[PDB]
């Protein structure tokens, strides 16, 4: 019932709190049916899922290197010897727009060639921000000038958080007729966090904005009275 | 009780200086970086780093609270406002002194917290596709020197619970025991310098947790005075306009 | 004032003056006044903020009932500074205590104040005494 002993202090460290590579994006390289794209571009988003978004927004500033792992397979989970190209498009570089775009040959775009039959390809993306740390909260406007725009977008959107894109394609010459599902797993390494914040209590409405619904949900579940247990 | 005189400004405050130091860090001048090794940013004296006493907010029974974005709260105020409006880069700490003038027959409690990167959230009735109701207007994100009254103080107008706002550098103003809160916030940013007009490094919230109460005859509104003193302010890239 | 009457007996004078303010409200009364001094050559401030931007004293008469404002220099020979008092806060009182009070202003000269060229005053007039 009761544990009279003390646990470990290391399991509560920030480094351990953000460990354990988790799913950050599920992209599909569609190459069949009505979408013969043969490629897909995934903008690196650490906050694609509200769980990881809430965990990250515990801190204001975070600095970390990221290890990305790509678990790719077909719809029937099979992994034939199809050769894939996982091209990392760094921030500021143009992304591909076609299966055979010239951007796939850009040598400055670090590219990983691996077959579906291979173990999941795995790379380390360093800390890519112009600032000294990523900002999950940026109380400001990246533009320059007066900000009386009617729909006040661009507020709170830090431009320094851009980590790049992962353009994935088959190395085919034409459509293969097979859709490939790529699960992108990202591990936070050497994480350092600053300025802890309250954990988000209201449900996330949209991405990139802390907008919450007009119906405020109480942080605590209700009781019958202030004296009941 | 003493009289702190900084520059030509003098405030009446009590001694013993029960000051909250944000994250145990004193505001310091940034060590000369490569961008600053060539221009030697302007470090103004007590002419700028003086006491700025804003207009007093009237704490009433139904007041939800106020907040001030601090690089913005002094952008149009005196010589600090001049230096902020006409410099490209800016960096400063702040000493914030929130004072209430309440009798011993008034009651209530204020939570005075300094929230770094206090990103204000909009409260939309429903998820509409990228509409105006999804983002706060500039009047709410940068309320200026008049501050902004909280719409939903329970969620800090940011979706985070007010009950956990104490994770930030905070100070209680419980009218029965004290009526002054002093928070010293150093420059906290992912950059050594930044734009004073675009980026608000932090917001200072003054939220009544326990609502103001009084019996008939007492002053129906407790004045809340906010005195601001920039500490170790630096500026770079002077314009003319 | 005594200094104001003695200056009438002289032609030139210069030096720093001090002006003390005594709040004479009830002990339970509290609030803040802004004592601002505008140097010579400037019109008196039109708003409390404009006064705050200059030399001023935020006087919390709930804490101290007396405050002293030192005027640095006057030098009226044969413009002048202006002292303004602004309601920084409202006049705060509990129940059953007067909501109106008085401030007593006391003027004097500092030790650097000097007079020059004795001149018969005009404050009195010779008639059929």
């Amino acid at each position: 019932r009761c544990v009279m002993n003390r646990n470990g202090v290391n399991e509560a460290s920030v480094e351990h709190f953000y460990s354990r590579a988790g799913l950050v994006g599920v992209v599909e390289v569609k190459d069949s049916g009505t979408s013969l794209d043969g490629y897909t571009v995934w903008p690196i988003d650490v906050m694609g899922f509200v769980q990881q978004r809430r965990k990250l927004e515990l801190s204001t500033y975070m600095r970390f290197d990221a290890e990305f792992t790509f678990v790719s397979n077909l719809n029937n989970s099979t992994t034939p010897g199809m050769l894939l190209q996982y091209m990392y498009v760094p921030p500021g570089a143009p992304k591909p727009d076609s299966r055979k775009s010239y951007q796939w040959q850009t040598a400055t775009n670090p590219s990983v060639f691996a077959k579906l039959s291979d173990p999941p390809p795995q790379v380390s993306v360093p800390f890519m921000s112009p600032a000294t740390a990523y900002q999950w909260f940026y109380d400001g406007y990246p533009t320059f000038g007066e900000h009386k725009q009617a729909t006040n977008l661009q507020y709170g959107q830090c431009p320094n958080n851009m980590m790049g894109h992962f353009a994935i394609r088959t190395v085919s010459e034409s459509t293969t007729g097979k859709n490939i599902h790529v699960r992108v797993y990202m591990r936070i390494k050497h994480v350092r966090a600053w300025v802890p914040r309250p954990l988000r209590s209201q449900a996330y409405m949209v991405k990139n904005y802390p907008t919450y619904s007009q119906t405020i949900t109480n942080t605590a579940t209700d009781r019958a009275s202030i004296t009941t247990t | 009780v003493a009289q702190l005189t900084v520059g030509n400004s003098t405030i009446t405050t009590q001694e013993a200086a029960n000051i909250v130091l944000s994250y145990g860090e004193w505001p310091e001048y940034c060590p000369s970086t490569d961008a600053t090794a060539v221009d030697k940013p302007t470090r103004p004296d007590v002419s700028v780093n003086r006491f700025y006493t804003l207009s007093t907010k009237s704490w009433k029974t139904e007041s939800t609270g106020w907040y001030w974005k601090f690089p913005d709260v002094l952008n149009d105020t005196g010589v600090f406002g001049q230096n902020a409006q006409f410099h490209y880069l800016y960096r400063s700490g702040f000493c914030m002194h929130v004072q209430c003038n309440a009798s011993k027959f008034h009651q209530g409690a204020l939570l005075v917290a300094a929230i770094p990167e206090f990103v204000i959230a909009a409260s939309s009735p429903a998820t509409k596709p990228n509409s105006q109701g999804l983002y706060p207007d500039f009047a709410h994100t940068n309320p200026g020197k008049d501050g902004q009254e909280f719409r939903d103080p329970y969620v800090l107008d940011a979706g985070i619970p007010l009950s956990q706002a104490l994770i930030f550098p905070h100070q209680w103003i419980n009218l029965r025991t004290n009526n002054c809160a002093t928070i010293i916030m150093p420059y906290i940013n992912a950059l050594p310098f930044d734009s004073a007009l675009n980026h608000s490094n932090f917001g200072l919230v003054v939220i009544p947790i326990s609502p103001l109460k009084y019996c008939n005859g007492a002053t129906t509104e407790v004045p809340i005075t906010l005195t601001i003193a920039p500490l170790n302010s630096e500026f770079s890239g002077l314009r003319q306009a | 004032t005594m200094v104001g009457q003695i200056c009438r007996y002289y032609t030139q004078w210069s030096g720093s003056l001090k002006v003390t303010f005594m709040f004479t409200g009830s002990f339970m009364a509290t609030g803040k006044m802004l004592i601002a001094y505008t140097p010579p050559g400037s019109a008196q401030p039109t708003t409390r903020e404009a006064a705050m931007l200059g030399t001023h004293i935020v006087w919390d008469f709930g804490l101290q009932s007396s405050v002293t404002l030192v005027i640095p220099w006057i030098s009226n020979t044969h413009a002048t500074g202006i002292v303004t008092i602004w309601y920084q806060t409202n006049f705060v009182v509990p129940p059953d205590t007067p909501t109106e009070a008085n401030i007593i202003a006391l003027g004097a000269a500092q030790k650097n104040f000097t007079l020059k060229l004795c001149k018969d005053t005009d404050e009195i007039q010779q008639t059929a005494e």
